[PDB]
């Protein structure tokens, strides 16, 4: 099901706040949730979508 | 049917191999560490000879002590060698004049232009041409034509488009093209004399140049009548075609089997390879023609002759030939390359669709590609080669030195860089 | 020793030549008629004074024979039958020249401790025997050879290209008591044409015929019975060459299924000569049958090959005209035949 | 804290720690430091450890092997979906516990898998593993008759220490030359071997010659009998009768030398096809025919 | 309603048991049939590229255009004639060339998923949803699988390769372009044909068009062939419950041999080709075909000479006959790549169940 590229779900378990460690988790997910978690990862695609043409265009980071 | 004699158009192609061709004669050059002459007479002794005759003036002298030394000089052939001697440089209208003024010229008579080794049978096309004759009183001479590698890539020099018929298998038009190496000229032309008399035009450009000619008595007669036409190909068949002697006919044979004349050296390259592989029929090195060679099959297409040395973990391509009194070391990459008799290669040297002749010692770690050393040529340490580098007689190439992609070196001791002194030219040093 | 000797005596070394290298000649029987034939000629003709120097002069013959062409096996064992001829009458001579203890008809020992006439005539006898024994093999086997085959067995057929197996065949099916079906493989590069021929003449003999393809060996390998070899040429320990494509492979099978092996040539193709190398013996076949186009196929560097060598553990059975014999017997009979120093020439 | 420094600490002792379940422990001992609870922090440095361990092996196999079944297990123990502590308390005890029950098993061996030997059947021993040396003496203890027959191994001269270990023991023994072992065949009645590791085909990887046994037996028809303790199952499969992921050279042509310096580099690791096996002794239940694979099926579930 | 009777050819004594007849030429069917199942039909039977795994997919393909294209009538449901009309095409399929396994499996799954939806949604909604399943699935089980499988080849390979390769199997195909192109190492390919379908001429031909070094030879000339030479693949058709290799042609004789000559063979199958059919011969189902296969003599596929023979009913007790599947001895092939990276071949199976 999932392998290469296809959008898999996930929700943070713990997080290491000093160099970099963080845990995920699909099982966890709120039930429907899953569809949730999926379309707020879509909004924010998007939005890096939006802010990337824009980089390019005028030069700025 | 019996008794036919032979006429071997030699010496003719000279500075068409633009390096060679100077010093030597152009025949009595190794094919496989073996001279072209050889195998041509062979071809004739498979077709049906009974008398020889060749025509010498470039280094004749040379021509006839190789006769002498030859085999068939000695009482036991069925054909003896008689040579013609003639004023230097004259085209094949001239000779066949000359030829005419002496007068040996009985029936049908065997007329071949350059040197040709070809598989396919020769009796019965010598039947065929007997039947075709015997239809009808005003024929003249046999062309010989084989299906090319479906399509043309690798012809530039000598494209000829036939158009051809089924029904009696005749010529009706000849041109030559320029179209794959420039593009001027990408053309075709057809005559309307023959239109309303064949009906059946079949337009083809695939098809290999043999030039082996079965010609009956009426050609010298005509060559003598007719003294404009210098050549036998281009204007010859051409005004054979448009009517210069009415009502006559020609032959166009047609083989499915492999057949191609010596023309150039990218070709010359080739007909090689087809030898070294299982092309021809039966024309193998180790069945032994000259008496003097002792060469033997070996696995993956690999020719080793008697007394040859090859040193242990040198790993080996496809295709290879040696020739008898190598010795060579270690590291050696060899790819679809062919070794000369007596030949000394040293040590960690790759080697890929290269050519070697007679008598040539290759330097310690050297790469050589697709290029071609002639014979008493030497290659000092570190030379490096790119595709098609003909190097020429004696060309002494000492330490340290990188050529480009087709670079020609002179063999001669004039107008081509490189000559045949120490160091080829990077610092400038010669005659 | 070269041909200054022989050009007006002897004009016919040029011609078997020739019929050698380009193939003119066809069929190891043919070749050997002619070599028969030559060394008639040879005999006729020729002047001698001394029976040593002939013997020399034979040997150095023979030996630019085999350097002329050595797949022609056959040529040189007929050479070599006749020296052996020659030597025993040579030695008999010897022995009232002068004016003897053995176990057995040929001893060790004589090796190691220190040892005109009408011979003409004698050698001339031999060639004919020879000629005579070359005439029929197959009415010398098939005394032996129609006992083997039973009621409802299965026949499996590589290498159709000998004119003996196919006769051995046909005698086997004369027989209206015995029923068999036949199995045959085809041999794609070089057997093909002559498969279909033998395939064509065993229905025409009104025989249960069953052509297969070289893949389909495999699947039918459960009924079969019998395993016969078409053989050109025997050899001393016990292995053959035979005629042509696709006869190794199936061998390895019946070693495999345990299926017994048999072979059928005869003793003028029986060599005295070690096969010490397969690449030395077997000739190699055509690349342009195969396939069409040239540019192309300077890539596509082609591999196939005439002859087919076996090893002596797979066959078991060599039938002759004399008799039935093994691959571990087989050499006396050679030696029966060829003599000792006649070996190496 | 590292797991190379333990593994170093058992060298003269060993002799029943099934060096597995030593490394299993060590490991063990490494992650219950830097907090279990983390899976961010804690899998990722372990496979590197792994990773550093595979790197700095002189020649060892089943340390992988033990590692990816410590990692399988680990997999498994997070699939309850409870809390986080209690199941990180039982891996945590799980370490120790596996320890304790490599003995058990061993036991369990030792009392049910012995029944091979009975009626005087002369045993041909090659390959030393411990589970085969317990299953000889605690047959010793149950007293039968029995017969030894030793095959000379020479990796470092380990055929005589088997011998001075068969000593201590009492029974008759004798020294067999691997060249002379296709000759002897006829009263010795079974081959038994000691392995390294189980591949994924069904094969043994084993020591300096077993493959020729092999194929001795399958002549003689004679069977092949491979005893070892359940959890020598890599993911690894030899392909070819001459490749494996070896430390050692395999087969290295040496350079012409003079004074006799390069030449003993032959083959110390060889391998066998999968059909040779007759009965393959462990303690998870006699099981032999295709049981490694369907193990290793159950395992990746794949 | 169809064509019946009219056999070509000798019927033969021995090995009668499945089709080997039929419409090659099109005279009176029923109207209704789609075209692209009967234009399928004619491909598959005058076929010489396709090769166990190209077939599935593009029988997948078609049943999705059909699926595209349905339209359901105005009284009766979605599911009425539809099993019908399916039965029909099974039919045809079957009459123009026998069903395969991977079929049967294909053919199953589409049952499941008839099972699957009851007759009560709308038409545009229930079919949308069903071809997106569908193509999901193909992705997941076919394509996929094949790419871990590649990849696992890829990890499997060492440095200095010699291989002889056989058959027209897709997978293998791509395995070694995969060799040839992104992997640079020293790979030698060796190709085998076959009489009843030019595999090995194809295979060369796809060698050709991306430059790789290429011997040729065929399935009589092995024994100077080895005479260095050290890995052989095969391409595998379906594994049975048994464990045996149920492949085409020409593989077993060459298993042998390379069994026979030291080192052994390594075969490539996928995860949904195992069987639960029992059986352990040639002779209880065999792919048969027409013996207009074997009467081109030699050179290439259309020459047409008139040279010895070219004739079957005229001639008196003649048995032209030639198999296209084969079955394989178990104990030959050690390397079997599925699903589950690596494994054994005497599993069998261990995927049915696991389903």
């Amino acid at each position: 099901l999932i392998r290469v590229g296809k959008n898999d779900v996930a929700v943070v378990l713990r997080v290491d706040k000093e160099k970099g460690y963080i845990d995920l988790s699909k099982r966890r997910v709120s039930s429907e949730d899953i569809i949730k978690c999926e379309e707020k990862y879509q909004k924010s695609k998007t939005v890096h979508s939006i802010l990337r043409y824009c980089a390019e265009k005028f030069q700025i980071p | 049917e019996d008794r036919l004699q032979a006429v071997v158009l030699t010496d003719s192609y000279e500075t068409r191999f633009m390096p060679l061709t100077a010093v030597k004669p152009r025949c009595l050059l190794p094919l496989a560490n073996v001279p072209l002459i050889e195998y041509t007479l062979e071809f004739l002794a498979k077709a049906g000879v009974h008398e020889v005759f060749l025509i010498c003036s470039s280094h004749a002298n040379q021509i006839n002590d190789y006769i002498e030394n030859s085999k068939w000089n000695l009482p036991w052939s069925p054909f003896k060698i008689t040579t013609i001697m003639s004023p230097e440089a004259r085209c094949t209208g001239d000779v066949m004049r000359d030829l005419d003024n002496r007068g040996i010229i009985t029936g049908d008579f065997i007329l071949v232009s350059g040197d040709v080794l070809t598989n396919i049978d020769f009796s019965k096309m010598l039947e065929f041409h007997k039947k075709m004759h015997l239809q009808d009183k005003d024929h003249i001479s046999t062309m010989c034509l084989s299906k090319a590698s479906t399509y043309p890539k690798t012809r530039t020099i000598e494209p000829a488009a036939f158009v051809l018929d089924k029904s009696t298998s005749r010529c009706i038009y000849y041109q030559d093209l320029p179209l794959p190496s420039s593009r001027e000229k990408t053309s075709i032309q057809i005559d309307p004399e023959l239109l309303d008399n064949v009906d059946e035009f079949v337009i083809r450009n695939d098809l290999i140049d043999c030039r082996i000619d079965i010609c009956t008595s009426h050609v010298p007669l005509i060559f003598q009548e007719n003294f404009d036409y210098q050549s036998l190909r281009t204007d010859f068949v051409k005004g054979v075609i448009s009517s210069d002697i009415l009502g006559k006919h020609i032959y166009a044979y047609l083989t499915d089997e492999y057949a191609v004349r010596v023309e150039s050296w990218q070709t010359y390259d080739t007909i090689s390879q087809d030898f070294l592989g299982r092309w021809c029929y039966p024309l193998v090195l180790d069945s032994n023609i000259q008496d003097d060679q002792t060469y033997s099959y070996e696995s993956r297409h690999i020719y080793k002759e008697k007394d040859v040395v090859l040193a242990q973990s040198c790993k080996i391509g496809k295709c290879t030939a040696i020739g008898s009194g190598t010795k060579i070391g270690e590291g050696t990459k060899i790819e679809n390359s062919v070794i000369g008799r007596n030949c000394q290669i040293g040590e960690n040297i790759r080697i890929k669709n290269s050519f070697i002749w007679d008598d040539c010692i290759i330097g310690n770690n050297s790469i050589i590609d697709h290029s071609l050393i002639a014979s008493n040529a030497t290659l000092g340490s570190n030379v490096r080669l790119n595709d098609g580098c003909i190097i020429g007689f004696n060309v002494k190439i000492d330490d340290n030195m990188d050529l480009d992609r087709n670079t020609k070196i002179s063999a001669s001791p004039q107008d081509l860089d490189d000559q045949t002194l120490a160091v080829s030219i990077v610092g400038d040093k010669g005659v | 020793h070269p041909n200054a000797a022989t050009s007006d005596v002897n004009v016919t070394i040029d011609t078997f030549v020739a019929k050698l290298k380009r193939r003119q000649v066809q069929g190891s029987y043919a070749i050997a008629l002619e070599t028969l034939q030559l060394l008639m000629r040879f005999i006729s003709a020729a002047r001698w004074n001394h029976v040593n120097d002939l013997i020399e002069q034979i040997r150095d013959l023979g030996n630019s024979l085999e350097k002329a062409h050595p797949t022609a096996f056959s040529c040189g064992n007929v050479i070599r039958r006749i020296l052996a001829v020659l030597r025993d009458e040579v030695e008999e001579d010897t022995m009232s020249t002068t004016v003897v203890a053995e176990p057995l008809i040929s001893s060790m020992f004589n090796l190691l401790q220190k040892p005109k006439t009408d011979y003409r005539q004698v050698a001339i006898q031999g060639i004919k025997d020879l000629i005579d024994e070359i005439k029929n093999i197959d009415e010398g086997i098939q005394q032996i050879a129609i006992d083997l085959i039973h009621d409802h067995e299965i026949l499996l057929t590589p290498t159709p290209d000998s004119k003996t197996v196919l006769k051995f065949l046909i005698t086997a099916r004369e027989r209206s008591n015995r029923t068999f079906t036949v199995l045959v493989t085809e041999g794609f590069p070089n057997n093909t044409k002559n498969a279909h021929e033998f395939a064509k003449k065993l229905a025409q003999h009104n025989i249960e015929t069953l052509v297969v393809p070289d893949s389909a060996v495999f699947a039918l390998m459960s009924r079969v019975g019998k395993v016969i070899i078409g053989t050109k040429a025997v050899f001393v320990n016990g292995g053959t060459i035979s005629s042509n494509s696709g006869v190794s492979s199936v061998c390895e099978c019946a070693r495999e299924f345990r299926t017994p092996v048999f072979a059928v040539a005869g003793l003028y193709k029986l060599s005295p000569l070690y096969p010490f190398d397969v690449e030395k013996f077997v000739e190699f076949g055509g690349s342009q049958r195969i396939l069409p186009r040239m540019d192309p196929r300077k890539r596509l560097d082609t591999v196939n090959q005439i002859t087919d060598y076996v090893p002596p553990e797979n066959i078991d059975i060599y039938i002759t005209n004399v008799g039935g014999f093994n691959p571990s017997f087989i050499y006396r009979i050679a030696w029966d035949n060829y003599k000792q120093i006649d070996v190496h020439l | 804290f590292n797991i190379t420094e333990t593994y170093l600490r058992f060298l003269e002792e060993d002799t029943e720690m099934t060096m597995p379940i030593a490394a299993i422990e060590a490991l063990v001992t490494l992650l219950r430091i830097k907090t279990p609870e983390t899976a961010a922090e804690m899998i990722n440095t372990i496979k590197s450890s792994t990773e550093e361990l595979i790197k700095s092996i002189p020649n060892s196999v089943s340390l992988r092997a033990g590692c990816d079944i410590f990692m399988r297990f680990v997999l498994r123990n997070l699939h309850l979906y409870g809390d986080w502590e209690n199941c990180k308390q039982h891996l945590i005890e799980n370490g120790q516990l596996f320890v304790s029950r490599a003995k058990k098993s061993r036991n369990k061996i030792a009392e049910i898998g012995v029944d091979f030997i009975a009626d005087d059947d002369i045993i041909l021993v090659h390959g030393y593993s411990r589970a085969v040396f317990s299953l000889l003496n605690h047959a010793a203890n149950k007293f039968i008759r029995f017969r030894c027959v030793v095959t000379e191994s020479r990796p470092s001269k380990q055929g005589n220490q088997l011998y001075t270990l068969l000593e201590q023991k009492g029974i008759p023994v004798t020294l067999i030359v691997d060249s002379a072992v296709g000759a002897v065949i006829d009263k010795v009645d079974k081959v038994f071997v000691g392995a390294e590791g189980v591949a994924e085909s069904g094969g043994i990887i084993n020591l300096v010659g077993t493959y020729s046994v092999g194929v001795l037996a399958h002549n003689a028809r004679k069977p092949f009998y491979v005893v070892t303790e359940s959890h020598k199952f890599v993911r690894m499969f030899p392909l070819s009768s001459d490749d494996l992921p070896m430390a050692g050279p395999p087969l290295d042509f040496t350079r012409r030398t003079d004074d006799l310096e390069d030449a003993l580099r032959g083959p110390t690791i060889d391998y066998t096809a999968q059909e040779y096996i007759t009965a393959l002794i462990t303690d998870l239940g006699v099981l032999t025919p295709s049981a490694v694979s369907e193990e290793l099926i159950k395992m990746w579930y794949d | 309603p169809g064509i019946s009777s009219v056999i070509p050819t000798v019927l033969e004594q021995s090995f009668d048991n499945s089709s080997l007849i039929s419409v090659k030429e099109l005279l009176l069917n029923k109207d209704l049939i789609h075209p692209s199942i009967l234009l399928l039909t004619s491909h598959l039977a005058h076929y010489k590229i396709v090769g166990s795994i190209p077939r599935c997919i593009a029988m997948l393909e078609v049943f999705q255009i059909v699926i595209k294209d349905y339209q359901t009538p105005k009284g009766t449901t979605l599911s009425r004639n539809l099993t019908s009309y399916l039965s029909h095409q099974i039919d045809l399929l079957k009459k123009a060339r026998p069903l395969s396994v991977t079929m049967g499996n294909a053919i199953r799954w589409l049952k499941q998923e008839i099972s699957l939806i009851d007759p009560s949604t709308p038409d545009k909604a229930a079919k949308k949803d069903l071809c997106e399943k569908i193509g999901q699935f193909a992705k997941e089980k076919i394509e996929l699988a094949d790419q871990l499988i590649i990849d696992n080849a890829s990890t499997q390979i060492e440095e200095s390769t010699t291989i002889v390769t056989y058959g027209s199997s897709k997978v293998l195909t791509e395995l070694l372009l995969h060799n040839a192109i992104s992997l640079k190492k020293n790979i030698k390919v060796i190709v085998v044909d076959s009489r009843p379908l030019f595999e090995g001429r194809k295979m060369a031909e796809t060698l050709r068009n991306a430059g790789v070094n290429v011997m040729y030879a065929l399935i009589t000339s092995l024994d100077t062939i080895f005479n260095d030479v050290d890995y052989v693949f095969l391409g595998a058709h379906s594994i049975l419950s048994n464990g045996f290799l149920y492949s085409r042609a020409g593989t077993a004789m060459l298993a042998m041999s390379a069994k026979r000559r030291n080192i052994p063979v390594l075969v490539c199958c996928e995860s949904l080709k195992f069987s639960q059919r029992v059986q352990l011969d040639s002779v209880t189902f065999n792919e048969l075909a027409d013996p207009n296969d074997l009467v081109n003599i030699d050179y290439e596929n259309p020459v047409e000479r008139r040279g010895n023979k070219g004739a079957l009913l005229n001639q008196f007790i003649k048995e032209r006959k030639f198999e296209k599947k084969k079955l394989a001895m178990e104990n030959k092939p050690k390397g079997n790549k599925i699903g589950g990276k690596k494994g054994s071949e005497g599993e069998s199976k261990d995927a049915s169940n696991e389903e």
